RNA sequence: GGAGCCUCGGUUGGCCUCGGAUAGCCGGUCCCCCGGGGGUCCGGUGCGGAGAGCCCUUCGUCCCGGGAAACGGGGCGGCCGGAAAGGGGGCCGCCCUCUCGCCCGUCACGCACCGCACGUUCGUGGGGAACCUGGCGCUAAACCAUUCGUAGACGACC
């Protein structure tokens, strides 16, 4: 996660080099806040991009103006999730449930 | 053969109830199913307390058999109970449940591939030592 | 009286109404053991109305508190005298037992009454509990524990939360 | 890649002794045997799978042989673990202890 | 998937009325050993209790009435479906699903079998309260495989042993390997110590 | 031992096992003795040789470095143990396979499908048809009629 967006949805980017996820929105809802935190408090978020950024205007093709932004962002995380030990295999990882496991007895 | 006496001066360990997780020294019999019991240093005042929630140590320390609480807290001074009791090998699996309950989701993942690393170099050596008992033998 | 939950001591006094004869009526002190402070009451008046010749009407309640005991923190050999009832006839009981305190004992009372004797709560009338000495005490079953040292283990360990593995693999211990 | 969804069974309507009213469900999650641990799946969504002949659509999909009817649970039930759940339709009586999904995207955390 | 009890020592109704809630919730279970299923009370009180129910069986035609069972599965397999509404259509859905034996086949000889605590006599009786084998019951009253059964438990008893006498064996090196590795995986130990693992 | 159409369905990592006691167990040593047992000792017993658990753990890749592995991963034949309702269970060879398989890291990438639901399975699923291609194979029996009368109302039966 990086920020909060104007309509609600929420900045929660993936590292492309890990996770196969853009710069997406994506609702709070459908979020598992997992007690594991890195201090972006020192990356720079464009101001460029905004809810209306993320807008489905109108077959989807991936436009020369969103994959700058990509990495100019992952320039500063990429770093940042290997300064701390198995954290970019953590993220390569999915999150699935087996037997035995139960998410309320559990904490994540 | 019995080695756990409910006597004066016993530790016991409260099973349920708001004082569970914690321990406690028995300072009066009342009744059959009922006790009355004390520990000063861990956040106990002295109260009934019936015989379900309680699992007895073998920890115990001579005092009379309705000595009031600084004749309590002395004695679990003298015999220093809280050192002995966190170095037994009880407490420790007690701790070791809850730090697996507190487990964070991703001290549950470094956990996970550090326990397919460590189960292959086991594997393997029982590999080197199954053949090479199976030389010897014959 | 419905002997529920744990039971109190309450000094209920109460008095006659001032009349044009008699300036001031004496004033009765009593014990009641009760739930409430409300069902206090009137199991106040039903020992006045046969104690005395009064009733509720001609009466009132002077002063209805709760009392605490006085060390709550010592082991106590409580004896009580009992006025139970039968079907046939009505019997007078001195039981005996090793408690806390004036209220909790009476607690044991009234369900070890209710057990043994099969006796209601509404047939038992409490007239006396009487605080003993450790050799003054007569039922021998209370008398066991008088003893400094005093000692003895937990026989057959009664397993409880028997439904959180309720399919598990191993014999679950009785020994420990 | 896993399983996202906790498993559930569908232990009946809710009932008294000798009437049941269809619009509610009650649930038997995997896992919950008292009221206190209730409290993390109240809220959460839940859907009940099963297929049929004839082919419908999937949204972001071809259509498949699966239907399904949405709900989520009311509140807890009992004592031990059980749940309420409302549908949007009344389940059918063929559901009867068979296996349904509580997800849990309207988590709450 | 697949529920698999022992027999040994639980309380018939106590066992039963438990597999029942269950049998009707879609999970399938087998019980096994069935002959060691324990009631309460003394043998002969037992055993009278269930000489009264071959005596009620039908007067006009013996062939319709109640169908006494003999075998200790099939009356556990009784005890079962008066605890579950076979009448209707979910409930014969349920009777399928248990499976009783009486001892151990093949399936499951080489299996774990589950045990139900909340129904075993070692808790759920005063230990000074009598109590009767239904193995004992049964072929007292019509069962004629007491003797041919016991044979062939006798046969896994020694045969299930030969399994557990070299598995104590498999892990008495396992212990005795980490006895010469330690140096190695200490680094991979202490990172399951400090989340309790191996506390 | 190959690919599609219908149809009936449920399900979405596995646990491969001593026996048994509960006013008792459990593991090791055998310094003791019989033919596996008895007897101890040394340790655990709120079971940590713990089902309050263990095992597999699964984003796919491409390079470089480290730790382990050299006996291992992965091929076609015998071989025994298995009957209570019998496993494709292990072992010996084989001519091909890699220190890839895993764990730490770097390199670079795989619709980044622009927030959204039946996702991810056991699935070569059960069953029915039609079609594959060859190897391997195989060329019946029942009923009726007729006859019998150890049988028999008719059937059946011999």
């Amino acid at each position: 996660f990086l920020k909060q967006l104007s309509s609600g949805l929420l900045l929660v980017t993936g590292p492309l080099s890990l996770n196969r996820v853009p710069l997406r929105r994506t609702h709070q809802k459908f979020v598992i806040a997992t007690s594991t935190k890195i201090d972006i408090s020192g990356v720079k978020i464009p101001k460029h991009l905004t809810d209306a950024y993320f807008k489905k205007k109108k077959k989807y093709e991936i436009t020369e103006q969103r994959k700058v932004d990509q990495k100019a962002v992952d320039s500063q995380i990429l770093p940042k999730i290997k300064a701390v030990p198995q954290l970019q295999g953590y993220l390569r990882s999915v999150f699935a449930l087996t037997n035995g496991v139960y998410p309320h007895k559990l904490v994540f | 053969v019995f080695r756990r006496f409910v006597e004066v001066g016993r530790v016991a360990y409260v099973s349920f109830g708001p004082h569970a997780g914690k321990l406690v020294a028995i300072v009066d019999v009342i009744d059959q199913n009922r006790a009355l019991v004390d520990g000063p240093c861990t956040r106990v005042r002295r109260q009934a307390m019936p015989f379900k929630c309680m699992q007895l140590t073998d920890f115990i320390l001579k005092f009379p058999h309705s000595a009031r609480q600084k004749y309590v807290r002395k004695a679990w001074e003298k015999a220093d109970i809280n050192t002995k009791w966190a170095a037994t090998r009880w407490a420790k699996k007690i701790e070791a449940r809850e730090r697996k309950a507190k487990m964070t989701d991703f001290d549950r993942y470094k956990v996970m591939k550090a326990k397919k690393m460590r189960n292959r170099i086991i594997k393997n050596e029982v590999k080197k030592l199954q053949r090479a008992a199976l030389l010897k033998a014959s | 009286m419905k002997a529920s939950g744990t039971l109190r001591e309450y000094k209920v006094v109460g008095r006659c109404l001032p009349t044009p004869k008699c300036r001031t009526p004496p004033l009765y002190r009593m014990r009641i053991f009760a739930p409430n402070h409300v069902v206090a009451k009137s199991r106040f008046w039903y020992f006045v109305s046969q104690l005395k010749k009064m009733k509720k009407s001609s009466g009132e309640i002077v002063y209805c508190g709760q009392v605490f005991e006085k060390s709550p923190l010592r082991v106590k050999n409580f004896g009580i005298w009992l006025r139970y009832d039968s079907r046939s006839g009505t019997h007078n009981m001195y039981r005996e037992y090793r408690d806390l305190t004036t209220a909790g004992a009476v607690t044991q009372c009234y369900r070890d009454m209710g057990a043994r004797h099969r006796a209601r709560a509404h047939s038992i009338q409490i007239m006396k509990v009487e605080e003993i000495a450790a050799s003054k005490c007569r039922r021998p079953a209370v008398k066991q524990f008088h003893d400094s040292k005093i000692k003895f283990p937990l026989p057959h360990r009664v397993l409880r939360r028997q439904h959180k593995p309720r399919f598990t693999t191993k014999r679950p211990n009785t020994f420990f | 890649s896993g399983r996202l969804w906790c498993k559930a069974i569908f232990a009946g309507y809710k009932r008294g002794l000798r009437n049941q009213r269809e619009h509610t469900a009650l649930l038997k999650i995997e896992g919950v045997y008292a009221r206190d641990e209730t409290e993390f799946y109240l809220g959460k969504r839940c859907a009940y799978v099963y297929k049929a002949k004839n082919n419908t659509v999937t949204p972001g999909g071809k259509p498949n042989k699966t239907r399904v009817i949405w709900g989520k649970v009311t509140r807890a039930h009992g004592n031990s673990g059980m749940v309420r759940a409302k549908f949007r339709s009344n389940l059918p009586a063929k559901a009867i202890g068979h296996r349904i999904r509580v997800m849990l995207y309207p988590s709450r955390i | 998937q697949v529920l698999v009890l022992d027999g040994r020592g639980h309380l018939l109704g106590r066992l039963a009325a438990i597999v029942a809630k269950q049998v009707l919730l879609g999970r399938k279970v087998v019980v096994v050993r069935c002959e060691g299923i324990n009631i309460s009370g003394n043998f002969y009180r037992n055993k009278l209790k269930y000489l009264a129910f071959l005596r009620k069986r039908m007067n006009t035609n013996p062939s319709r009435g109640p169908y006494h069972f003999r075998a200790p599965s099939r009356i556990f397999w009784r005890t079962v479906r008066g605890m579950l509404p076979h009448k209707t259509k979910r409930g014969q859905a349920a009777l399928d699903r248990l499976k009783v034996f009486d001892g151990i086949p093949p399936p499951y000889d080489k299996k774990k079998r589950m045990v139900v605590p909340a129904a075993l006599k070692v808790v759920r009786l005063k230990p000074t309260r009598k109590f009767a084998y239904l193995g004992r019951l049964a072929h007292e009253v019509g069962w004629k495989y007491q003797a041919v059964t016991a044979t062939l438990e006798e046969k896994r008893k020694e045969k299930a042993k030969i399994h557990y006498r070299k598995k104590k064996q498999l892990m008495r090196l396992r212990k005795q390997a980490e006895k010469n590795v330690e140096k190695k995986i200490s680094k991979f130990t202490d990172v399951l110590k400090t989340h309790g693992l191996l506390v």
